[PDB]
DNA sequence: ACTTGACATCCCACCTCACGTATGCTATAATGTGTGCAGTCTGACGCGG
RNA sequence: GAGU
């Protein structure tokens, strides 16, 4: 089984699981650990947005793929922002501070 | 919006107004029939923003011409469903609530501020006895527990002066009158003359407290909860299986009850219900409040329909399959593949086999780029035709790419670095990839099923992170001891 | 010796946080005395609504808005029902004859008139005039107002005194605060004179450097005293009376409110009793409870010990009734009608007899047989029928899943598609580019293309200049030449989709 | 070294010290450099000892620590603290989908570090 | 996570000592195997083959290694991670080789992750192995006897013995090693011996190859007087302290000291002993020192 | 109803019956798990429970069981093995009368059993008389060693008691590690049914009635002579003997060919004996799958070579011969099951028909008027099988598309591609169809 | 190249209709109760008392 | 039910 594109998650917008979903698999805290005994940032943060969450990320890569690029252009996965709000929810105030 | 730092703190009663968009009154999510959201119900339109893209309630008003638009009729705003997801809604509690983390969680912030066990607090929230606030009797000052006939021999020979009260609206009261800035001072002044072990120890600690409070300059009033924050609706969506069937977040079924309770709340008051109902009408109130926030921490929690307990906010946060270590310190990738592996005895060190049909749908962007430039498809939509059915050329262009790419093969578990490498993938036949022997005691990989995962790194950062530092040719020694892992079986 | 048993097991309560046990607790303590117990505190009712009705007949506003407010609704033609029917419905000790509401408004004004005579000969109450007074209140008795217009009434008087006292609250604020003057020997002068300006300068001729001070800001003290000396005015009340009126009349409300607390509280474990009946799964052992709270409110109010009947019996249909009604509208996410909602109940009572009888299962048709109801409405109601099952349910029964890890968004346009649609726009300005100029602009205006905005045939020939059938021909003439396969070599995959 | 991040502090500087607080080494370090050159009255310390749970959870990251372990509780005392993080650690980074401050994101990082000098 | 090479060399001086490991029973791991690829602190001398002296602040590579080994310096001062100057990090020369590179570690690369990962993977390992591999369950313990390998002198540290009837050197000290020296006096072979042990040759003796020098069954300690005469019980009651064991034939019994768990409440605080008393009665007391003998055996001494 | 069904249904103990095998079922129809309710969960249960006792004896197999968190937990019932009255654990066992060793089995629960002393049934035995040695070999109060013959109370009937179903068909247990062992029976529950039945070469006399107990096999109840025969229906005239003076003496056995396992595997039946063939009461008439002339069938026997190869057999990887392909061997029959829904939205009800908007008349071609696949066509992952339409609403035309729209036509019929596609890179022919048209719409042309 | 007018087809908005929805009212007497499973582990740091 |  293998996946490029698909379906993704409701709530966090993360791919699916499973064959029956065409699902991606799981990059794990353990393969984050392997990434980051390696120097290999851009890896990673390609499988924290561009792989995932990150709408806007995803889709202008592909097309800069398509075009011959290979420029990240990195944005905000939606996971994070999944957090914020049920923070919020907790009436707990979580600003993210300008420089 | 490119950011240095994060701050937390309380929030204020009024900054989560500032948040909040709208009042969520009703219950109701939608209408049975049409799926629409309900006025000033859970999934409000008015207030979390419209259900689809650029289109308002009512349908007279669609179309990027309108944006910022405000429907006369409905008040539906004109934009993007995406809002849904980051507009917040409130309610206002009728009974101004305690939050059940600064209470249950130890050590309990309330508590330690005020230097008052546990259950001295539950017995004034849950209404069993009365408080004293402020006494301008020398006879109590503060803290003071009084039951049902002491509060009325207290009342019936006292009073004017006597201040007391029962609840959490009670201790949010005794939480703004109490002095931050002059009990700091007493303390280290109470500490200059005498200082017995044990007691200077508590209250070196709550010195701290209060100094790192009022610094912060969160104020304790804050504590007891007047406006509560709704999260945005999409993070507690409603949605129907295909069976004409549905499925709903527990926060709703929590949030659903909050709400009948507060309503029944406004009747009983506009009503003038008697003390007993009222009391116990604030008890459930609190229950609902603190379920929803952290449920069962409170003691026997709310269950499932079926007998399981509903999942709180905490749950979402807390838990391992909360958001944090399911969707946030990792997640499901795309551009990757999973499947068994197979012995490459022909294959060099730093080279795998692919399986063709794995590698195809792996590379899709990477073909299709190339298909339209070098003009061998028309259009994208021709060349997504064209890699559909699957002719000679298809395969070629693949190996073009292929040619000179690393990808990445992983094993779970992760134990070490080595867990994954880089590899120059070579297509071939068959669903299985291949893997060269040598590497197997890194991965611990042994033949007899294993499946692995190939991920491809996208980038030319990505490719040269992954030829370079992640190559199975550059690392053979490990970083465990300075001896080859990479070695004869 | 009642609250003492409750202290004692409050001093047990190892923390039971089930609010059952705590209800349970308090309602344990109340004693409920029967029979007659229950008449008395409903004696108590009809005296307080008696009281505030004798102040109507004796108050010279309250019976101003009774015709001020019939001339409203009636004056205008012949009107019969919204304030009329709020107003009204009234006993003689229900459709309203016009003969009867004729008779019994008549001889209202004549007793008004003749009423009105005797205040002024030498006093306000000389002897006789305190009689007929007391006459004329004794006949106000004899009617009941219906409780939603009660209120207005009563919120009139509610309200103008806290005029009342907020208005001395605000003079004395800047008085006492700013000022300064005791309020014992304000008891005397303000008590005997209050209209007369002596009390005024009487105060200052006590001396003392204080009392002089005060011109500076003179104009500002005695005006703002001509704010309250307004409200008397426009009142007509004199002080004597006026107290007597407002005091008393509190009285009277407070009286009735305090009883009925007493009732309720007393009928506490009549309400928890039936409602545990249907606590039966629905929704939560507490939450009917408050309902069923809801539903003795009711009884209470519309409880009348004439019936002679016992309240239990009456009570009880109330109660079971807010119950009832509450799980129908509350209960599930999806919220429902009562029509709809007794439609299911009758659908669910005959599927056990159908399935006793037939040895199997209800079929839509069958069930519509027994029903008269058309298949296609017994099969909307069937699918109407499934509640809300939960999102977070744990899809895995090894619990792997919140059903949530299944759910796609199919809003979402695949990115496939959204580099087809980048691609489309691209390759049509290019081919806007092989038209003439004017002619470019003519189909990028007309269908929005590359603007906020579409432009219909009118609009475009208002901009254009003036020509708009030209349009339809230039708009055919872009068909006919972008036909040509030359321009649309780009075009022509997108025929397929 | 982890393990030794905190230590205690007797004696005031011009900061947020006073008795018996446990403070980071590091923060030490930084009152150091800034007190020595200028004067004002100096701070006595002692090293301290935290085993792993309690060490992860002292940290000045507190994204980090409640990635850990006691969501709730470290969540509750960072929001009395009314604590600012500053996000000089990895897992931050990771989480809010940034550059790794290690390694190949070391670059890009650093440049930021300066750009906070500069205004 | 946080610690990071953000320097190439704070400065320090500081570091800490490491030895081969000589614990008990041999080298099982020397300086080199523990010090390769660490920068030093400071220079070690040592009378040796010409007065050894070794530059600071130098990586020890592979090669500089091997000269050292000729030389057999025992004690390394090692610039370590922890005598680290670093705020939030350290010092690529603290830290030193990259194990899996060969070099020194690259400034930037995140230690943290790496010392924990290499530390986590083994125990995972060794777990899950010898759980489905070793079928069955058993340990290397005949603790039974020491074997001298190479002819050297027997030179002792730290222990005081007492000479018997039989004839053997008996230990009574925890703190006993029976080390080795070779021709031209040095600390080769090591031992270790626990408490109760029979010896053979004592202090300067020598010993030809493979001669048994100590002795002592595994599965039993022995605690041995120093001092003669008749055994006289205090607080060992039966029931509170130890429990009676006999038989018939000639009435012959052993008694077992129990240990706290099945002491009933009121024997908590006795300490059972066996006091040194004489032929006469008196505290016959150990030779030059002040003790009357009163041996504390320990929960369940049989 | 409720209640039972509930039971039924979704209870920890009622689960999908493994049918790879009839080893498999089984097997699984006889596991024993400590688990639900008035039972342990997984954290609820140390080692206390999941350790080997010695009571285990002859009662469970002390050696078979899942291996991870299950393990310890679930336990197959040894071979000889029952419950007592009283529920309770039960083995069989052989008096032994004053040293001479009776014909007589008694039924010993654990608490029974821990009172006698047992010789095993490794111990040899004089011909009908005593024991062989002086000195013999037996157990007591669950504890073994040597006794003498006259103390001697009981017997293992034989040493197949002490193992379970599965364990019992492994053939030289005795040379194997336990822990291997495990891994055997595990996997022989996983083997599938291949085209070609092969009889295994090394059995243990339980293939025989592993298989006939597994009862997917047809089996002659009375006995006489095959009258007809047929790859469907095998009929079968009585004798006399066991005939009936009250009905008709014939016995008709309709078989079951390709039916799906719940594991989409082959459940597929062969008769055995031939026309005219005279048979006797229990003989076995039809093979079930893996299922030989009355054995059971596993898999299939190769010529093996114990060799290392250029690193084609590394670590347990395996080399093999296209000669196995060439005879089909090992060849799967799978049954795989898909279900096309007709819905109802409000958005109008959908509708199963041949009409399938910008489709391949490649697609198109294999289907029938209704919109159903033909019966036997060969199809591949992506192929149409069956035809469906569903409401559609479009007109959210952004600029661009109003153009083209006008230019080429290419008028949009509002329906999306509901119709039933077959999953990916997979590739077999259409065994059968079903087709259930719900009461309120009329019947379908191919329904 | 463009306009004009005629005649013919399509799109937007307001009105009468009909079903759907919200809330009230009922009188023999009915008045202190529900309810379960959680657990067994297990070393752990911590406060409370 | 897989493997480490
Ligand atoms: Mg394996
Ligand atoms: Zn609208």
């Amino acid at each position: 089984h293998a996946r490029s594109t698909g379906s993704y998650s409701l709530v966090t917008q993360q791919p699916l699981g499973g064959k029956a979903q065409f699902g991606g698999q799981r990059f794990g805290e353990m393969e984050v650990w392997a990434l980051e005994a390696y120097g290999a940032a851009y890896t990673l943060q390609e499988m924290l947005t561009v792989k995932s969450d990150d709408v806007n990320g995803r889709t202008k890569m592909y097309k800069n793929i398509v075009d011959g690029n290979h420029q990240m252009e990195p944005g905000m996965p939606e996971s994070f922002n999944v957090l914020l709000k049920e923070i919020r929810s907790l009436g707990i105030n979580i600003e993210l501070e300008d420089e | 919006e490119e950011f240095d730092a994060i701050k937390i703190a309380l929030a204020s009663p009024d900054m989560i107004r500032s948040w909040s968009f709208g009042e969520v009154k009703k219950p109701e999510t939608i209408n049975y029939r049409t799926f629409k959201p309900e006025r000033d119900g859970l999934f409000c339109a008015r207030i979390f923003g419209p259900v689809k893209d650029y289109e308002c309630l009512c349908g007279k008003y669609k179309r990027l011409k309108h944006r910022g638009v405000i429907c006369e009729k409905c008040g539906v705003e004109v934009t993007q469903t995406k809002v849904r997801r980051e507009r917040m809604g409130h309610i206002e509690l009728a009974s101004p609530t305690a939050h059940i983390w600064f209470l249950k969680s130890l050590p309990s912030r309330i508590g330690l501020l005020l230097d008052m066990p546990l259950r001295d607090i539950e017995r004034v929230l849950y209404f069993e006895s009365y408080v004293v606030i402020e006494g301008g009797m020398t006879n109590l000052e503060r803290q003071q527990i009084l039951t049902e006939e002491q509060y009325l021999d207290a009342l019936e020979e006292f009073g004017d002066e006597f201040d007391a009260k029962m609840g959490a609206e009670a201790i949010q009261a005794l939480l703004k009158s109490m002095d931050l800035e002059q009990e700091c001072e007493q303390l280290r002044e109470e500490l200059n003359e005498t200082n017995s072990e044990t007691k200077r120890k508590k209250l070196t600690k709550r010195i701290k407290l209060l100094e790192a409070f009022v610094q912060s300059g969160n104020k304790p009033e804050w504590m007891i909860l007047t406006v509560l924050p709704v999260l945005p609706p999409d993070l507690r969506p409603l949605v129907p299986l295909d069976g004409g069937r549905f499925a709903t977040s527990d926060l709703n079924d929590l949030y659903r009850r909050v709400i009948n309770r507060n309503n029944r709340l406004k009747r009983l008051l506009d009503l003038a219900a008697p003390d007993i109902i009222v009391r116990n009408e604030k008890r459930m109130l609190q229950e609902a409040v603190d379920a929803l926030l952290d449920n069962g921490r409170r003691g026997r929690a709310i269950t499932g329909s079926n007998k399981r307990p509903l999942k709180s906010l905490a749950d979402m946060i807390k838990g391992k399959q909360g958001r944090f270590r399911q969707n946030l310190l990792g997640k499901r990738v795309d551009y990757s593949g999973r499947s068994v592996i197979t012995v490459g005895p022909y294959l060099r060190l730093h080279q795998c086999g692919l399986p063709k049909k794995m590698a195809l749908e792996l590379f899709k962007p990477f073909i299709y780029g190339k298909l339209e430039l070098r003009g061998l498809a028309t259009t994208i939509k021709a060349a997504k035709k064209m890699v559909e059915r699957e002719e000679a050329v298809v395969w070629d262009i693949l190996d073009e790419v292929i040619r000179e790419h690393p990808v990445l093969l992983n094993r779970a578990p992760t134990l070490h670095r080595l867990g994954i490498q880089a590899f120059e993938p070579v297509l071939i036949e068959g669903k299985a990839i291949q893997l060269h022997p040598l590497v197997c005691a890194a991965y611990n990989a042994d033949f007899d099923g294993d499946q692995m995962a190939v991920h491809v790194p996208l980038t030319l950062e990505a490719q040269l992170e992954a030829r370079a530092l992640m190559m199975s040719t550059n690392n053979i020694l490990s970083p465990a001891n300075g001896e080859p892992i990479i070695v004869p079986s | 010796a009642a609250a003492q048993v409750l202290s004692s097991v409050e001093s047990e309560i190892g923390r039971t946080t089930d609010p059952v046990r705590m209800y349970m607790r308090e309602m344990g303590t109340v004693e409920l005395l029967t029979r007659e117990g229950e008449i008395d505190i409903a004696k108590r009712i009809e005296d307080g609504i008696n009281q505030v009705q004798c102040s109507v007949a004796e108050y010279p506003e309250a019976i101003t808005y009774l015709l001020e407010q019939y001339d409203r609704v009636e004056a205008e033609e012949a009107r019969l029902s919204d304030l009329i029917t709020g107003f009204v419905d009234p006993n003689a000790e229900n459709s309203i004859d016009p003969e009867l509401a004729r008779e019994k408004f008549a001889e209202l004004r004549a007793q008004y008139v003749v009423t009105r005579d005797t205040i002024k000969a030498k006093g306000r109450s000389h002897a006789t005039a305190q009689e007929e007074i007391l006459k004329l209140s004794e006949v106000f008795k004899q009617f009941r107002l219906v409780p939603k217009q009660f209120d207005y009434l009563v919120n009139s008087m509610r309200v103008m005194m806290d005029r009342v006292r907020t208005q001395e609250r605000l003079i004395m604020k800047l008085c006492v605060e700013q000022c300064k003057m005791p309020k014992k020997n304000f008891i005397t002068l303000f008590t005997g004179n209050e209209t007369s300006d002596t009390w005024f300068n009487a105060a200052i001729a006590m001396n003392k450097p204080w009392s002089e001070k005060l011109h500076d800001v003179s104009e500002e003290v005695h005006r703002a005293l001509q704010k309250l000396q307004q409200i008397e005015e426009e009142t007509g009340l004199t002080i004597e009376q006026v107290k007597d009126i407002n005091r008393r009349m509190s009285i009277g409300e407070a009286k009735a409110r305090r009883a009925k607390k007493e009732m309720v509280e007393a009928n506490l474990r009549l309400v928890i009793s039936i409602a545990k009946k249907y606590t039966n799964r629905g929704l939560q052992f507490l939450d009917l409870i408050q309902e069923g709270n809801i539903g003795l409110m009711k009884a209470v109010d519309k409880f009348e010990y004439r019936r002679g009947y016992k309240f239990s019996t009456y009570a009880t249909w109330w109660i079971r009734q807010a119950i009832t009604r509450s799980i129908a509208d509350q209960a599930r996410t999806i919220r429902i009608p009562v029509h709809m909602i007794e439609t299911i109940n009758k659908l669910n009572r005959i599927s056990r007899q159908m399935l006793q009888e037939m040895g199997r299962e209800p079929t839509p048709e069958e069930l519509a047989e027994r029903m008269l109801m058309p298949e296609d409405k017994i099969r909307k109601v069937l699918k109407i029928a499934k509640e809300p099952i939960s999102m977070e349910t744990p899809i895995g029964d090894d619990e792997d899943s919140h059903l949530g890890d299944f759910i796609e968004d199919t809003t979402l346009e695949l990115p496939l598609d959204s580099a087809t649609t980048e691609s489309l726009r691209a390759a049509t300005h290019d081919v806007l580019a092989g038209l003439t100029a004017r002619e470019a602009k003519v189909l990028r205006m007309r269908f929005g293309i590359d603007m906020n905005t579409d432009y219909t045939l009118e609009e475009v020939g208002k901009q254009f200049d003036v020509t708009r059938e030209r349009i339809r021909q230039i708009e055919a003439k872009a068909l006919r030449k972008l036909r040509h396969p030359s321009r649309s070599e780009v075009l022509r995959s997108f025929l397929d989709d | 070294r982890q393990m030794l991040r905190k230590a205690t502090i007797v004696n005031a500087g011009s900061s947020d010290f006073l008795e018996g607080e446990q403070v980071e080494y590091s923060r030490v370090k930084i009152a150091n450099r800034e007190l020595e050159a200028n004067g004002k009255v100096g701070a006595t310390y002692s090293r301290d000892l935290l085993g792993i749970t309690k060490a992860s959870l002292a940290t000045e990251s507190f994204i980090s620590a409640a990635s850990f372990q006691e969501t709730t509780r470290v969540l509750t005392e960072a929001a009395v603290a009314g604590k600012r993080d500053e996000l000089r650690g990895l897992k931050e980074n990771v989480i809010v989908g940034r550059l790794i401050p290690a390694g190949t994101g070391y670059a890009y990082h650093q440049d930021r570090m300066r750009r906070r000098a500069a205004g | 996570q946080d610690l990071v090479v953000t320097e190439d060399d704070c400065g320090t001086h500081e570091g800490i000592m490491m030895t081969p490991v000589i614990e008990g029973g041999d080298v099982k791991e020397p300086l080199r195997d523990r010090v390769l690829g660490r920068v030093t602190a400071e220079d070690v001398l040592k009378p040796g083959t010409a007065d050894i002296l070794v530059p600071r602040n130098t990586l020890l590579h592979e090669q500089w290694c091997d000269l050292l080994e000729e030389n057999s310096v025992d004690a390394v001062k090692v610039r370590s991670v922890v005598s680290c100057d670093t705020d939030f990090g350290v010092c690529a020369h603290c830290y030193g080789r990259d194990l899996a590179r060969g070099h020194i570690i690259n400034k930037g690369e995140a230690i943290g992750v790496i010392a924990a990962q290499s530390i986590g993977e083994p125990g995972t390992q060794l777990t899950m192995r010898t759980f489905h591999i070793g079928g069955a369950a058993s340990r290397a313990a005949a603790e039974s006897s020491i074997q001298v390998k190479n002819k050297g002198s027997i030179k002792l540290s730290n222990v005081k013995s007492v000479v018997n009837s039989s004839g053997k050197l008996v230990i009574t000290s925890r703190n006993t090693e029976l080390k080795l020296i070779d021709e031209f006096g040095r600390t080769k072979e090591s031992y270790k011996v626990p408490y109760g042990a029979v010896l053979a040759k004592g202090d300067g003796e020598q010993v030809a190859g493979g001669e048994t020098v100590a002795n002592w069954d595994p599965h039993t300690m022995p605690v041995i007087t120093e001092v003669s005469g008749f055994v006289r019980f205090t607080d060992m009651i039966d029931g509170q302290t130890i429990t009676r064991q006999t038989d018939e034939l000639t009435g012959l019994s052993s008694l077992v000291v129990l240990d706290s768990a099945e002491r009933t409440a009121g024997g908590k605080d006795l300490r059972p002993a066996l006091k040194i008393v004489d032929a006469q009665g008196n505290d016959v007391l150990i030779p030059g020192t002040d003790m009357p003998a009163q041996y504390f055996l320990p929960g369940k001494a049989i | 109803s409720a209640a039972v069904k509930e039971f039924f249904g979704s209870s920890q103990l009622s689960q999908f019956m493994d049918q790879n095998n009839p080893l498999s079922e089984i097997t699984h129809k006889r596991r024993i798990s400590a688990l639900g309710p008035g039972g342990l969960t997984r954290e609820r249960a140390g080692f206390e429970v999941r350790d080997v006792h010695p009571t285990h004896y002859g009662r469970v197999c002390p050696i078979e069981t899942p291996e991870g968190p299950n393990i310890g937990l679930i336990n197959s019932l040894s071979v000889y093995a029952q419950t007592n009255e009283y529920g309770f654990l039960e083995t069989p066992y052989r008096k032994v009368t004053d040293g001479v060793v009776t014909d007589e089995i008694h039924y010993l629960s654990a608490i029974e059993e821990g009172n006698y002393v047992i010789a095993q049934a490794n111990s040899n035995l004089d011909e009908e008389g005593h024991f062989v040695e002086d000195l013999v070999t037996c157990r007591s109060k669950g504890e073994s060693s040597l006794f003498s013959r006259d103390q001697v109370d009981y017997m293992d009937v034989s040493t197949q008691q002490v193992v379970s179903v599965g364990a019992s068909l492994i053939p030289f247990l005795e040379h194997d590690d336990a822990n291997r062992a495990l891994m055997g029976a595990n996997m022989q529950r996983q083997a599938v049914p291949t085209l070609r039945a092969d009889k295994p070469l090394v059995g243990t006399g339980m293939e025989r009635a592993v298989a006939v107990d597994s009862g997917v096999t047809a089996v002659a109840k009375r006995g006489g002579v095959v009258q007809y025969v047929d790859a469907s229906r095998i009929v079968i005239k009585v004798n006399e003997d066991e005939m009936y003076p009250g009905e008709a003496g014939i016995d008709i056995y309709n078989l079951t060919k390709y039916t799906r396992s719940n594991q989409n595997t082959c459940i597929n039946q062969m008769p055995c004996v031939s026309l005219g063939e005279p048979v006797e009461r229990g003989d076995v008439l039809a093979d079930g799958p893996s299922t030989d002339l009355g054995e059971l069938a596993l898999g299939q026997n190769m010529r093996v070579a114990f060799m290392p190869w250029n690193g084609y057999n590394f670590e347990d990887s395996i080399l093999v011969s296209e000669r196995v392909v060439q005879e089909d061997r090992f060849t799967t029959i799978h049954i795989q099951e898909l279900a096309c829904v007709s819905r109802d939205t409000k958005l109008g009800p959908e509708e199963i028909t041949a009409d399938i908007p910008n489709v391949g008349e490649a697609a198109l071609s294999k289907l029938d008027e209704s919109g159903i696949v033909y019966i036997g066509a060969e199809v591949t992952g992506g192929d149409i099988l069956v035809g469906k339409v569903t409401p559609k609403g479009e007109t959210q035309l952004t600029p661009e598309e109003k153009l083209l729209r006008a230019i080429f036509g290419e008028k949009a019929s509002d329906v999306k591609d509901s119709s039933l596609r077959v999953p990916n890179g997979v590739s077999g022919t259409v065994i059968d169809v079903q087709v259930f048209t719900r009461d309120g719409v009329e019947k379908d042309k191919r329904a």
